[PDB]
Formats: C-alpha cells, sequence, structure tokens
C-alpha cells in the first residue's frame, strides 16, 4: 500500500511536469510570429514534440504497470515497445540536432546566415524523426528486436547496433561540437578581457559562465542516458543485472525529457511569451 | 546693434500670450462634460499583409480605400490590394533608405524618398504597365521627412533641412519653399480643402502654411519636445499632433493654442504617428510602446488599443471612408483593423 | 552681419501672427461638438457594421 | 474554386510578385550593411576611395559595394545633410556595424571625436550595434610625436599619468612615445566603450592610415567577430 501509493504520487508527478513544459514550448511558437521566424526554434519545438511523445505515448503505461507489478494492455505492449524506442530515439537526436545547429551558427557565421533557412530546419528535424522511426518501427514490425507481462528484453546484435545509432554516435557528435563551441568562446572572451583590461589599467571569471553553461547542457543529458545505454549493451550481452535497477535508470531516460523544455527553452524571447500568455 | 528687433519680438509674444488668454473663457474638457463617452472600441485584426524584409517604414491609403502603398528599408515599396490581400506591384527603389511614400489622390502615380533628399515620382498607368519613374524631384539639401501630393502635377514635401517645398511634376523644379521652421521637419498634412498645410518640426512647433501665398500663418509650441507626426481633424479647423513628448496635443486654427492634451501615467515613451476616425471622434495613436492606444478626441479617455504588433509602429492610417485603420510596424508587417 | 535681416524677418512674421483674428475657445469647442455629433452616426470604427457590410468581416 | 479571370490574373500577378521578392530575399540576407561615420578631419573619404579596389553628388547618402572572401559588403556613407544627427539615424538601428573613423594626428579635435562617439556609443536606438574604431593618419600621429613637440598633456593632462599596456603588439622599430601616444588615444575610447552596454554591443579598435588595402580585411574579420559574439549571446555562452 505506502509504496505504491507514493510511487503512483511521484511518476504522476514526473508526468505532468514533462507534459506541461513541453505544451509550454508548442503554446508559446503557435502565437509568436518572431518565435517562427527565428530557425533556431523549429529545433526547439521538435524537441518539445518528441519529449511530448514520450509523456503521453510511454511514461503512463509503464507507469500503471510499475505500481499495479503486472502489463495488462498485451497487444499494446509490441506497439509500446516501438513507440518509446522511437521518441526516446527522438528525443535524443532532436538534442543532437541542437548541437549541430549552434556549431554551424558560430562555426562558420557568414555561411550559417546565407544558407540557413526554414527548408533547412525543416529538412534537418525531419531526418531525426525519419531515422527514430526507421529504427523503431522496422525492426518491432519484422520482430527482429526479440530474440501478465510485457517483454521489454532484446537481442544482442539488436541492443548493440540500436545504442550506436541511438545514443553513441549522437553522444559523440555533442562532444565534438560543443567542444568546439568551448573553445571558439575561449578565443573570443580573451579578446574582450584585453580590452576590458586596458580600459581599466588606462582609467586607474566570465569563463565559468561558459562552463556552467555547457556542463549544464552535457552533463544533464550524459547523466541520464549514459547509464541507461550501457546497462542496454550489458545485460541483452550477459543474458549481468537487477530488474529493479534497470527499471530506476529506464526512468532517468524519460527524467532527462522533463529537463529538455527547461535547459533549451528557458531563453528571454521564451520566457517573455510564457509571461504574456499565463498573465 | 541688434537689440531693438529681440525687444519688438518679445514684446509680440506677450501680446500673443495675453490674446490667447482673453480667447480661454473655457477649455474642451469642460464642454465636453456632459458627452456619453463612446464604448469599449474593441477593434481586431482582418488582414496581415506580409513580404516586406525590412521595417516598414512608411505606408498610405488610396482615395478608393481599396489600395495601399508601403515602404521598407530594403528598398521595395509595395502595392497592396487591401481586400483581397493580392500584391498589384512591387518597385524596387535606386535608395535603401526610404523615410516616406504618399500616392495620389487619382491613384495615378505614387511618390518617396528619404535619405537620398530626392522625391521620386513612379507612374503606375504607363502604356507597357511595367511601372517606372517618372521624375526625379532634387533640390532639398536634407533627407526628405514627409511628402503629399495635392493634385497629380502638384506635390509638397518636407525635409531634415528644416524647410518644406512646393513642387510642380511636369517642370520638376520647387514652385514655392517654406522656411520660418528651425530644426528638421518631421511631419506634414493637407487640409480637406488643399489650401492650407501643418507641419511639425524638431524646433516643438507646428506652423500653419498658405500653399499659394507661401507664407507661414500661425504657429503653435505647446510640446515641450520634439514632434514626430501631425494630422488634420476632419472639419479642417482644427488638427492633431504626436511627439517625443509621449503626449498627444489638439489645437483650433482660430482659438489660436491648445484645445486638448491626451496623457496617461502609463506611457512615457515618443509617439511615432496620429489619425482621426471619419467623424473625428477617435484620435487614434502609434507609439515606441509596440502599441496603439485610442483615445476619445473629446474626453481624452482611452477608448481601447490595438496590440498586434511586436516592434515599433512606424505608422498609421485610416481609410479615407473610415472603414479600416492600417497600422505599420519595424516588424516588417502591415495589420488592418475594424 | 545678417543677423539683423534674420531678427528683422522674424519680427515681421511675429506681426502677422499677431494680427490674426482669434476666437472664444467655447465656440472652437462648438464646433468640434456639432461635427462629431453630426457624422458620429455613419463612422464605422465607433459603430461596427455587421459582417455582410463590411469588406473586412 | 469561385475566381473570375479578373480574380485569376490577380492572383497570377500576386505569385509572379512574391517570385521576386523571395528571390530578392536571398540577396538581402547574401549582404552585410555597414554606416561610415567620422568628422571632417578623419579622412574617411580616403578610406571609401581605397576600398573601391574590392568592388548626382548632391544626394544625401553615398554607397560602395566591396566584397571579401566571397561575402558582399554595402558601406553607406551619410553626407550632405545637416550636422543635427539624432533623428536620421534611427534608419541605421539594424546595420552590421559602425565604422568610425577618427584624426589621430589633431588633438584639438580629438575631445569632439571622444564626445561624437560617446552619443553614438549610448544611443537608445543603437544599443545592439559594435563599432569598428579606425583611429586613422598613424603615420601623421608619427610625425607629430617624432617632431618631439611634446605637447599631447596639454590636451590631456592624464597622459603625464598614463604608461603603455602590456597587451600592447608595437610594428617593428615603432619608437616608444609613439607607442605610448597611439595606445593613450586608443584607450579613451575603450574608456567610454567599456563603461556601458554590458556585452551587448563591443568596440573594435584598430590603428590605420587611408592607403592601408588591408581595410577590407579588416573589416571582415571584425564583421566574423560580431556575428560570432551575437551567435554566442544567444546560446548564453556570453
Ligand atoms: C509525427 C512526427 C513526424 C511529428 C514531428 C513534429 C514536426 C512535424 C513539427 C515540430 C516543430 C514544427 C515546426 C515549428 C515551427 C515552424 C515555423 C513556421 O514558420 C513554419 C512551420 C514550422 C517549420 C513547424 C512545422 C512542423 C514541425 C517541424
Ligand atoms: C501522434 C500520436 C498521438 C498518434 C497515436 C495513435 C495511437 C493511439 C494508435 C496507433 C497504433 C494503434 C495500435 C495498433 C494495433 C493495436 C493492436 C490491437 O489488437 C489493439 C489496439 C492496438 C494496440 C492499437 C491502439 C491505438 C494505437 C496505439
Ligand atoms: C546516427 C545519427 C546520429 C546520424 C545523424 C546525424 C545528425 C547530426 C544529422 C541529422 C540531419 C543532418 C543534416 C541534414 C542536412 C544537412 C545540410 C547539408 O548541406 C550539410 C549537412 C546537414 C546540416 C546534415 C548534417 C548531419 C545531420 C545534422
Ligand atoms: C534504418 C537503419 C539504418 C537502422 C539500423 C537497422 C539495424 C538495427 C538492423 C538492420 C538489419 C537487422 C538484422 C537483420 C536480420 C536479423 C535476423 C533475425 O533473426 C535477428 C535480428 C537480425 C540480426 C537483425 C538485427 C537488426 C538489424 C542489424
Ligand atoms: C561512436 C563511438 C565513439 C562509440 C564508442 C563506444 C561504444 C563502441 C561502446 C560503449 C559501450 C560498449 C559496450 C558496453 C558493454 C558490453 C558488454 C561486453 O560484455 C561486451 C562489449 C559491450 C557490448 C560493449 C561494446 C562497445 C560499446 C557499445
Ligand atoms: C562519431 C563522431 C566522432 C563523428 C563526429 C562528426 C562531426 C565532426 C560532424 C557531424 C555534423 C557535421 C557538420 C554538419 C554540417 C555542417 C555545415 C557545412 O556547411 C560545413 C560543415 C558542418 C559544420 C559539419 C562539420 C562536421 C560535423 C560537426
Ligand atoms: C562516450 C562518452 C560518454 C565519453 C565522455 C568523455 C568526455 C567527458 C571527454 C572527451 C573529450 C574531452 C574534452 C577534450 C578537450 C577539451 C578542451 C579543453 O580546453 C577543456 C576540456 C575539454 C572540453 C574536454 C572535457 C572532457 C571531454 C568532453
Ligand atoms: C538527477 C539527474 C537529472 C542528473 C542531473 C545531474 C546534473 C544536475 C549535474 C551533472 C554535472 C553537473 C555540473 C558539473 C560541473 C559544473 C561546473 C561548476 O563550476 C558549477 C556546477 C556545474 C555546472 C555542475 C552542475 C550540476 C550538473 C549539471
Ligand atoms: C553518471 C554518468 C556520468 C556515469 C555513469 C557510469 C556508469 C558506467 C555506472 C553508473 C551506475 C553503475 C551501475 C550501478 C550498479 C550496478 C549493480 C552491480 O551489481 C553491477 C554493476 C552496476 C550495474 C553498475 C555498472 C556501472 C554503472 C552503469
Ligand atoms: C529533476 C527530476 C526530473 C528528477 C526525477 C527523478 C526520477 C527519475 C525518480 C523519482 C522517483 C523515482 C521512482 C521511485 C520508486 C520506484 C519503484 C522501483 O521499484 C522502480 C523505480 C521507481 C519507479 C523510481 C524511478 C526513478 C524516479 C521516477
Ligand atoms: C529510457 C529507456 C527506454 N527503453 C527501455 C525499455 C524497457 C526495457 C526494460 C524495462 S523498460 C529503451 C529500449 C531500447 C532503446 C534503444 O535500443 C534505442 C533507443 C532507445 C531505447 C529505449
Ligand atoms: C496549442 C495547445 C498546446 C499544444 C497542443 C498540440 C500538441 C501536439 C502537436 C504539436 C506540434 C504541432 C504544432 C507546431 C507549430 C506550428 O505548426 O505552427
Amino acid at each position: 500500500g505506502p509504496s505504491q501509493v507514493v510511487t503512483a504520487c511521484l511518476l504522476t508527478l514526473l508526468i505532468i511536469w514533462t507534459l506541461l513544459g513541453n505544451v509550454l514550448v508548442c503554446a508559446a511558437i503557435v502565437r509568436s510570429r518572431h518565435l517562427r521566424a527565428n530557425m533556431t526554434n523549429v529545433f526547439i519545438v521538435s524537441l518539445a514534440v518528441s519529449d511530448l511523445f514520450v509523456a503521453l505515448l510511454v511514461m503512463p503505461w509503464k507507469a500503471v504497470a510499475e505500481v499495479a507489478g503486472y502489463w495488462p494492455f498485451g497487444a499494446f505492449c509490441d506497439v509500446w515497445v516501438a513507440f518509446d524506442i522511437m521518441c526516446s530515439t527522438a528525443s535524443i537526436l532532436n538534442l543532437c540536432v541542437i548541437s549541430v545547429d549552434r556549431y554551424w551558427a558560430i562555426s562558420r557565421p557568414f555561411r550559417y546566415k546565407r544558407k540557413m533557412t526554414q527548408r533547412m530546419a525543416l529538412v534537418m528535424v525531419g531526418l531525426a524523426w525519419t531515422l527514430s522511426i526507421l529504427i523503431s518501427f522496422i525492426p518491432v514490425q519484422l520482430n527482429w528486436h526479440r530474440d501478465e507481462n510485457c517483454d521489454s528484453s532484446l537481442n544482442r546484435t539488436y541492443a548493440i547496433s540500436s545504442s550506436l545509432i541511438s545514443f553513441y554516435i549522437p553522444v559523440a557528435i555533442m562532444i565534438v561540437t560543443y567542444t568546439r563551441i568551448y573553445r571558439i568562446a575561449q578565443v573570443q572572451i580573451r579578446r574582450i578581457s584585453s580590452l576590458e583590461r586596458a580600459a581599466e589599467h588606462a582609467q586607474s571569471k566570465k569563463e565559468t559562465k561558459v562552463l556552467k553553461t555547457l556542463s549544464v547542457i552535457m552533463g544533464v543529458f550524459v547523466c541520464c542516458w549514459l547509464p541507461f545505454f550501457i546497462l542496454n549493451c550489458m545485460v541483452p550481452f550477459c543474458s549481468c543485472v537487477s530488474e529493479t535497477t534497470f527499471d530506476v535508470f529506464v526512468w532517468f531516460g524519460w527524467a532527462n525529457s522533463s529537463l529538455n523544455p527547461v535547459i533549451y527553452a528557458f531563453n528571454a524571447d521564451f520566457q517573455k511569451v510564457f509571461a504574456q500568455l499565463l498573465g | 546693434e541688434l537689440d531693438q528687433l529681440r525687444q519688438e519680438a518679445e514684446q509680440l509674444k506677450n501680446q500673443i500670450r495675453d490674446a490667447r488668454k482673453a480667447c480661454a473663457d473655457a477649455t474642451l474638457s469642460q464642454i465636453t462634460n456632459n458627452i456619453d463617452p463612446v464604448g469599449r472600441i474593441q477593434m481586431r485584426t482582418r488582414r496581415t499583409l506580409r513580404g516586406h524584409l525590412a521595417k516598414i517604414y512608411a505606408m498610405h491609403w488610396g482615395t478608393d480605400s481599396r489600395l495601399l502603398v508601403s515602404a521598407s528599408q530594403d528598398g521595395k515599396l509595395i502595392i497592396w490590394d487591401s481586400y483581397t490581400t493580392n500584391k498589384v506591384h512591387a518597385i524596387p527603389l535606386r535608395s535603401s533608405w526610404v523615410m516616406t511614400c504618399a500616392y495620389a489622390p487619382s491613384g495615378n502615380y505614387v511618390a518617396c524618398g528619404g535619405l537620398d533628399n530626392i522625391c521620386s515620382i513612379y507612374n503606375l498607368k504607363t502604356r507597357e504597365g511595367n511601372v517606372r519613374v517618372s521624375r526625379e524631384l532634387a533640390g532639398h539639401t536634407g533627407y526628405l521627412s514627409c511628402c503629399r501630393f495635392l493634385d497629380d502635377n502638384q506635390i509638397v514635401t518636407s525635409s531634415g533641412d528644416t524647410t518644406c517645398a512646393l513642387w510642380d511634376i511636369e517642370t520638376g523644379q520647387q514652385t514655392t519653399t517654406f522656411t520660418g521652421h528651425t530644426g528638421d521637419v518631421m511631419s506634414l498634412s493637407l487640409a480637406p480643402d488643399t489650401r492650407l498645410f501643418v507641419s511639425g518640426a524638431c524646433d516643438a512647433s507646428a506652423k500653419l502654411w498658405d500653399v499659394r501665398e507661401g507664407m507661414c500663418r500661425q504657429t503653435f509650441t505647446g510640446h515641450e519636445s520634439d514632434i514626430n507626426a501631425i494630422c488634420f481633424f476632419p472639419n479642417g479647423n482644427a488638427f492633431a499632433t504626436g511627439s517625443d513628448d509621449a503626449t498627444c496635443r489638439l489645437f483650433d486654427l482660430r482659438a489660436d493654442q491648445e484645445l486638448m492634451t491626451y496623457s496617461h501615467d502609463n506611457i512615457i515613451c515618443g509617439i511615432t504617428s496620429v489619425s482621426f476616425s471619419k467623424s473625428g471622434r477617435l484620435l487614434l495613436a502609434g507609439y515606441d510602446d509596440f502599441n496603439c492606444n485610442v483615445w476619445d478626441a473629446l474626453k481624452a479617455d482611452r477608448a481601447g488599443v490595438l496590440a498586434g504588433h511586436d516592434n515599433r509602429v512606424s505608422c498609421l492610417g485610416v481609410t479615407d471612408d473610415g472603414m479600416a485603420v492600417a497600422t505599420g510596424s519595424w516588424d516588417s508587417f502591415l495589420k488592418i483593423w475594424n | 552681419t545678417a543677423s539683423i535681416a534674420q531678427a528683422r524677418k522674424l519680427v515681421e512674421q511675429l506681426k502677422m501672427e499677431a494680427n490674426i483674428d482669434r476666437i472664444k475657445v467655447s465656440k472652437a469647442a462648438a464646433d468640434l461638438m456639432a461635427y462629431c455629433e453630426a457624422h458620429a452616426k455613419e463612422d464605422p470604427l465607433l459603430t461596427p457594421v455587421p459582417a455582410s457590410e463590411n469588406p473586412f468581416r | 474554386c469561385t475566381l473570375s479571370a479578373e480574380d485569376k490574373a490577380a492572383v497570377e500577378r500576386s505569385k509572379m510578385i512574391e517570385k521576386q521578392l523571395q528571390k530578392d530575399k536571398q540577396v538581402y540576407r547574401a549582404t552585410h550593411r555597414l554606416l561610415l561615420l567620422g568628422a571632417d578631419n578623419s579622412g574617411k573619404s580616403t578610406i571609401v576611395k581605397q576600398m573601391r579596389i574590392y568592388h548626382v553628388k548632391t544626394s544625401g547618402i553615398f554607397e560602395t559595394k566591396f566584397q571579401v572572401d566571397k561575402v558582399n559588403f554595402h558601406m553607406f556613407d551619410v553626407g550632405a545633410q545637416r550636422d543635427e544627427r539624432r533623428k536620421w539615424i534611427q534608419c541605421f538601428n539594424d546595420v552590421t556595424a559602425i565604422i568610425f573613423v577618427v584624426d589621430s594626428s589633431d588633438y584639438n579635435r580629438l575631445q569632439e571625436a571622444l564626445n561624437d562617439f560617446k552619443s553614438i556609443w549610448n544611443n537608445r536606438w543603437l544599443r545592439t550595434i559594435s563599432v569598428i574604431l579606425f583611429l586613422n593618419k598613424q603615420d601623421l600621429l608619427a610625425e607629430k610625436v617624432l617632431a618631439g613637440k611634446s605637447k599631447i598633456e596639454d590636451y590631456f593632462p592624464e597622459f603625464a599619468r598614463y604608461t603603455t599596456p602590456e597587451d600592447a603588439t608595437p610594428e617593428p622599430g615603432e619608437d616608444p612615445r609613439v607607442t605610448r601616444a597611439k595606445y593613450f588615444i586608443r584607450d579613451e575610447f575603450l574608456r567610454i566603450s567599456t563603461a556601458s552596454g554590458d556585452g551587448r554591443h563591443y568596440c573594435y579598435p584598430h590603428f590605420t592610415c587611408s592607403v592601408d588595402t588591408e581595410n577590407a580585411r579588416r573589416i571582415f574579420n571584425d564583421c566574423r567577430d560580431i556575428i560570432q559574439r551575437m551567435h554566442l549571446r544567444q546560446y548564453e555562452l556570453l
């Protein structure tokens, strides 16, 4: 009784937080023509749609099965495995696409202003969703993923291959892109700091802002996903870890989906539109 | 020595301060006391004309109440059908830095100018249909701030050179110039009869001119600061003004003084543009507040707000038949209201 | 120096603007009253027409 | 649909105009707009003529196209206006940069140039526009210091206190007096620019002579830095 009530409350709160945060991002874009004109928002709304699908399609049914201790939705279990792999992959691939947009903008500023368009933004998003659909649906419907209860266990080849495409390649791209952004930001901060120092000298710490922003972005993403993706490789290969431990790290992966709208969409232009809508 | 002329000027001002106070037997706010106020003017956007790349910096209605010109600092002047939202023409300007445009009472011609110091006239109804420059009115020694056609062969312009001028379009030269303003002349409006016009300037004054006498007839000075916009009240006997002062003021051509002032403690930024509804009952004003306030012209109560813009409201115009207001902005959109 | 002619022309402007005839503020205001009340019945921003009459619906 | 032949012609005309606008939008993004400012003595007129290797007189603005590394720049010189700037400057709310030119050899005029820079920098409508300073006629500054006339302190008494930044990079064989002078005047504009604007706009100083063929390369390099810092602020990395 007590642990059933506690887990029901906590999972309900986590679902509602994930739902509300991603709904606010979708509510802000539709009413705001300047937000729609800024290309970077196409990615931030695509991320919020991915995270909204995690909240509607996936988390609630697993929460019910965790409080119940059994799975009621039997034919839906095969569909739910595809929904989870797709929207979990789509959420990761949207973060990877946001890093490549930010890196292109900072790395090649004239070529970005010239070649970046609503067509280019929409093609990048369309490929992230396409790849998340292809990896999930074709393997699940062809029954390539599998080698009352819902069987979420995976074939060794599919588990490793799916982890490379969905996580280990996109985290390698995020590490390279954010590392090069840090080096470019350090060059500009040295230049600014030199002129500020000369002005103070003649009249007679900012690097921590860069480190804080990038350490939140990489720290939250890697902390939630890396424990899950390591276990996801180990467990089918061993066929090594207690199922309770696996279920908590699964819930950390979806918890990142609730943090995604906080990290990406709390910028002052969105924050104004939220305040203007809410009153 | 000069000083007898300063003494005469000071005593002439003392006489006219007294003469205006001798006319001041009442106020509009007093005699308005029994008037039933207008209802809350809940106007809404009925079209959004989009296609300009940069900030829209001026617009003007056709006398037909269908067609609009507007100008933006990307160097396009666009002609719009307000009912169907069709683009009837788009004209590439030779200078990007346009600051005004105007459209002839016949619909035959459009004019525009800006930092090039030139007014360029475009013929819309040329034989081959592909529109081109009819003439360029060079001769101002500062940027053009405003243009208005009196007819297809007469245009009045104001300039940063502190003057206004009247031109003959066929000759391509000034046939009168108006020179009593000091500092930059910002705004300009013909009277309904086209025999008088008013202008406002950075001297914080407005002046009344006769189009064919070529001289100043009255001067008005109620603003504490720079005047960005001016408009005649539809009867032709009064006009409103708007300024960096954060105030509108209404003046009468026979009382020779401020008849009313429009202000509220919530507004502290400049007024960019003004206009009246067809009866004169409403005064509509655009702001650096990203929105337009609508004022009861007699009471000076805020009767409503138009809130649909993301950046500075640069221009504002009521249709010649009163059926709509269009408002342009630095966000690059035109919105039409009822 | 030319400031004599500038101050003289200014005094001529102030004479011309002084000599103009003027009217009581009460009469000036009453003309604006009469013009508003005569035309307010025909001013569609005060009193919205139905979407059948309005080309802007 | 209900279109007559007239409505069809109006919609077809509209779609042709929209095709033209959509093509010209590429040109409007593919170019950078620059406002060129500076007093009568500044030499801005010789800088703009010397840039034309990279490409009526009574009209109120002049325009120069140039390109560097296949990026287009339009540079606007406002001239034949009145000397009161405060109104026409609002057009330039959206240029990539202001280029501001100073004659470094005129100690009499240099406080006017500092006052003129201060009113550009603190302008309500320029709150996001970064300034490229060209500290021009560096040859004449070298001549007026190497002549031994020893007079900057008559105009600027803090030049008796001031000593050269360790961040300074003098050219080979430049005299310590010339170096202390050129960095002193630079640091007066840095005194003004660093006091306001909270990283929303930055000042980019250069030492130059109008004959420098490097000047278009200096504009390109600073526009690249101006856009990088602008992108870095959107993401809160500045
Ligand atoms: C079922 C899956 C594939 C749905 C994924 C959601 C996609 C289609 C959504 C998420 C964000 C959305 C974009 C958000 C903002 C804009 C800018 C606007 O000016 C044009 C539409 C456009 C470009 C939207 C198109 C649709 C979009 C890309
Ligand atoms: C974009 C999002 C919101 C669309 C969501 C569509 C959902 C509700 C649809 C898509 C596929 C559907 C499932 C497809 C197949 C089956 C097996 C059947 O024996 C029971 C119903 C069940 C389990 C369906 C339930 C509803 C379902 C999950
Ligand atoms: C295994 C997965 C992670 C592979 C997909 C990698 C991600 C980062 C993909 C998704 C969409 C892709 C982009 C799609 C389109 C273009 C435009 C082209 O002119 C340059 C490359 C660029 C910008 C692509 C770079 C890589 C990209 C951003
Ligand atoms: C859209 C593409 C790029 C996504 C990657 C698809 C990967 C995961 C697919 C492509 C081919 C697949 C394999 C094809 C055939 C079989 C035999 C079956 O008895 C067990 C699974 C297994 C071994 C599949 C595992 C998953 C697999 C490796
Ligand atoms: C794209 C690049 C940078 C990614 C590099 C890391 C990849 C290759 C790593 C990360 C986690 C790793 C897996 C973690 C655990 C196991 C179980 C072990 O009994 C066999 C190897 C196996 C299956 C590993 C294979 C390689 C692996 C998938
Ligand atoms: C597995 C890991 C190591 C792979 C890392 C791949 C990295 C280097 C790739 C992935 C996406 C790539 C970017 C995608 C798009 C563009 C825009 C193009 O106009 C210039 C190159 C640029 C900016 C690419 C540079 C290299 C890039 C950042
Ligand atoms: C497979 C994944 C999970 C491995 C994660 C390894 C990460 C933490 C490593 C790999 C490369 C590393 C970076 C390499 C280079 C630099 C530039 C330096 O000036 C600051 C540190 C920084 C930015 C490093 C931080 C740590 C780093 C990002
Ligand atoms: C519980 C789940 C969601 C995991 C959350 C882990 C997050 C909150 C952790 C992981 C890495 C952490 C960051 C690592 C390094 C730094 C740099 C330091 O100078 C300030 C704190 C800061 C910025 C940390 C803040 C908290 C952080 C972002
Ligand atoms: C938080 C991020 C940055 C780093 C994550 C590091 C990874 C390698 C850590 C985090 C938690 C760890 C797991 C915690 C508990 C157990 C149970 C034990 O019986 C076998 C090992 C196993 C399954 C661990 C394997 C390694 C692990 C997955
Ligand atoms: C800052 C926010 C996003 C952090 C969210 C913390 C999340 C990941 C925590 C809070 C409460 C946790 C749950 C509490 C109890 C149980 C019961 C156990 O038998 C399986 C795991 C499960 C269901 C946990 C999964 C992880 C969980 C949902
Ligand atoms: C947050 C993790 C959600 N799921 C875990 C599903 C469950 C297994 C056991 C109990 S619940 C993974 C399944 C595998 C996979 C993958 O191969 C690639 C990309 C995403 C995912 C999502
Ligand atoms: C607007 C109310 C909240 C959101 C309800 C819909 C959530 C699912 C669909 C969101 C993505 C589609 C909208 C993207 C924006 C756009 O098309 O302009």
